[PDB]
């Protein structure tokens, strides 16, 4: 069995200034990490794909890095646009699959 | 190998005794063992690493 943990539960911000998360595991797992950004309303959106690879089309106000089992994800300037819900998942199995808790923001 | 013995002495063949039950012994290790890890394992490493 594999377990995750994110942290902070929640957190609020202003627009122009740093923002970070951070999720957290039981046991290395080498890298194998990705984050969904869901928005409230239908469609899970995939934003970055390893520990510091992020999809194309996407701007680059988004940054991350992490191993072993400690991982962090960053946004540098906070922009107005972004009110949605994060994941971090991991994958070492075939199929043993799970995502981890959640994480809120609010502006200020 | 005749139908007929004089007198005297011979030997024939030997005898051993029989055992009588069976005994077997291992450690008392009861733990799953983990073969899942690597054989279904999702991305495997390179050739020179
Ligand atoms: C199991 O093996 C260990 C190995 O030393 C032994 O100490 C123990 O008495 C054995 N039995 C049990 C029930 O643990
Ligand atoms: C690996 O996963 C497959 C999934 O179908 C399973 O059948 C197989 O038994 C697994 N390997 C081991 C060693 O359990």
């Amino acid at each position: 069995d594999i377990q995750m943990t994110q942290s902070p539960s929640s957190l609020s911000a202003s627009v122009g200034d740093r923002v970070t998360i951070t999720c957290q595991a039981s046991q290395d797992i080498s890298n194998y990490l990705n984050w969904y950004q869901q928005k409230p309303g239908k469609a899970p959106k995939l934003l970055i794909y390893d520990a510091s690879n992020l999809e194309t089309g996407v701007p680059s106000r988004f940054s991350g890095s992490g191993s072993g089992t400690d991982f962090t994800l960053t946004i540098s300037s906070l922009q107005p646009e972004d009110i949605a819900t994060y994941y971090c998942q991991q994958y070492k199995i075939l199929l043993t699959w799970t995502f981890g808790q959640g994480t809120k923001v609010e502006i200020k | 190998k005749s139908f007929t013995v004089e007198k005297g002495i011979y030997q024939t063949s030997n005898f051993r005794v029989q055992p009588t039950e069976s005994i077997v012994r291992f450690p008392n290790i009861t733990n799953l063992c983990p073969f899942d890890e690597v054989f279904n394992a999702t991305r495997f490493a390179s050739v020179y690493a």
